């Protein structure tokens, strides 16, 4: 079991740990038909999703997905600084698959 | 940063908590102000335990028990004397003052005073380091404009208040007010942000 | 996949992108038979709903109207400016399709 | 489809609006068998209830009934401003059909 | 129906009212199987438990169960004043059925 | 019944308590699949789990798991001070089994 999100990420494939040491500067979410998501942005320009859930996420990260997307809404409004985010990039924006806070 | 400001009160912790933190005695005015200091809408501090508590020795020289309170930076402070300049009435104060008050988040702990003797820091469990330690004074050009001299006063007419001058500066005194009520509107609204959202942290959508 | 509300209400037909870069001035909610909706408005008295579930949502939209009563809950009580919703215009009030937030 | 609580309010006949515009002075839930119910208090003595889930409920209310008591929580411990509330009036104490906050 | 935590305690066996007008001094919760509960102490000493659910408990608690462990949390992290709880004196430690809070 | 965490704790068999007095300095969330989990840090370099949902739980723990990652999220983000964790030393990192907080 790994020990921190970086370890957490190199057992997939087609992630990558973008850094970003930053607070979210924008939080989306949508409750439209097939765009059941969130979409964050970071001052430097950078965009990730929480993806819709569909037949790439197994049931086990079915409720992991409705909790990134808890912690995102909250992570923004608290300002919480994002150390790290871990991704699929295989997806435009690319797909949050785990996020670090830190000071 | 980190920076800490102190001031001493007799408000003792369960008040301040109950107010929501350190309130003034609603006017807003610094000039006012500045001519322990609490009227006309801000919140006097100091930057030294030593000097808050020497301020309380001889002003709150009559009760048994009062206060020290130990307090972040944040922009809702401004420098009195880079505000007022040389128009700061006490200068030697060396003050910092806190506009609308000190929230009781900014509050890192307190201080009992017994009889003149300082025990003891009680930590405050309402704190936030990291916000708080993220956030500093408010530069004095935001306050400039806040000084809160009459219409007449030579500041309105002098660098750099010159620029800043409310309209009718230089209803002066109802726009100093107004700017000053907006200032802390805004100000309150992103502590509330902060600890507010805090308490809606525990939500989880997909339990119910 | 969308980069942002605007671009996503844009997948849409009938709505249309509200700017209002404010907080929310009052938020209602109800729990009356029928009636199991949210209203918010804005100081410039903008009013907006989010829909009583019905059979215009498909089932991954009833948890995403769940999630959104309680963002708008959220950002009325921590003040957090609004910047952008998507709506539903063929609707009154106009219905609430997503929301972002930017400081 | 109503715009505010007012306009929800008179939809129903057994119902009246009470004009607060005050904090909720105290909170109270209980978890007992047969009251798994809230309670609040305003300064001026007026009670009102969350009530049990029962026969009287369709299946819609259920969701929104625990979402009432979320909101009558945070309400209280962030000491926000009650607008109105829409009540039974035919359940002792008044029963909250709807609640609005606003500064 | 009762309009105060201590009218509705008084409809069951068992039971008792603890005055506190404190707030909580320690909050503890507990995932491990067969003690899935929370206790909260007092600095008096005082400590009180929400219990395992089990087969003292019929479905309509279960719900009222996890919304307890969520308003005891949040209590303790905001330091809010519990006013009165309502408890089973017949189990150790006291079993919580009701809390209000009032200034 | 156990009246603390430290009873609870010496309940089961491979835990043991750690006592932090400290606020959590660093959380991480996981939604990848498989890895749908928890980690918290301390300054002090420990590192604790909320584990993966798995066959070594029971049902019952299903929701206190869930309940769990939400605890540590709002004493992240409201930086309460941690007291005690008692944990599974036979997992690394250590796994949550409880948590307390005082101070
Ligand atoms: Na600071």
């Amino acid at each position: 079991t790994p020990q921190n999100i970086t370890d957490l990420c190199a057992e997939y494939h087609n992630t990558q740990i973008h850094t970003l040491n930053d607070k979210i500067f924008s939080y989306t979410e949508s409750l439209a038909g097939k765009r059941e998501m969130a979409i964050i942005t970071f001052k430097n320009g950078a965009t990730f999703q929480v993806e819709v859930p569909g037949s790439q996420h197994i049931d086990s990260q079915k409720k992991a997905i409705e909790r990134m997307k808890d912690t995102l809404r909250i992570a923004y409004l608290t300002e919480a600084k994002v150390e790290k985010l871990c991704v699929w990039n295989n997806k435009t924006p690319h797909a949050i698959a785990a996020i670090s806070m830190a000071n | 940063n980190d920076d800490k400001l102190y001031r001493a009160d007799s408000r003792p912790p369960d008040e301040i908590k109950q107010s929501g933190g350190l309130m003034p005695r609603m006017n807003i005015n610094l000039y006012d102000h500045a001519r322990v200091r609490h009227d006309d809408g801000y919140v006097s501090t100091s930057i030294s335990l030593r000097s808050a508590h020497l301020v309380g020795q001889t002003i709150l020289s009559g009760h048994s028990t009062y206060y020290i309170y130990v307090i972040a930076t944040a922009p809702n402070m401004f420098n009195v004397n880079d505000v007022l300049g040389a128009y700061s009435p006490h200068p030697d104060e060396q003050e910092v003052s806190a506009l609308g008050g000190i929230p009781y988040s900014q509050i890192y702990g307190w201080y009992r005073v017994h009889f003149g003797v300082l025990d003891q820091l009680h930590r405050n469990r309402g704190y936030r380091d990291r916000y708080y330690s993220n956030l500093d004074i408010a530069p004095a050009a935001d306050g400039y404009g806040l000084a809160g001299f009459p219409p007449e006063h030579r500041a309105w007419r002098e660098e750099p208040w010159i620029h800043h001058a409310p309209p009718g500066c230089g209803t002066c005194d109802e726009k100093t007010q107004s700017l000053g009520v907006k200032f802390l509107d805004e100000y309150q609204s992103k502590v509330k942000r902060q600890i507010f959202s805090g308490y809606q942290s525990d939500i989880d959508t997909h339990n119910r």
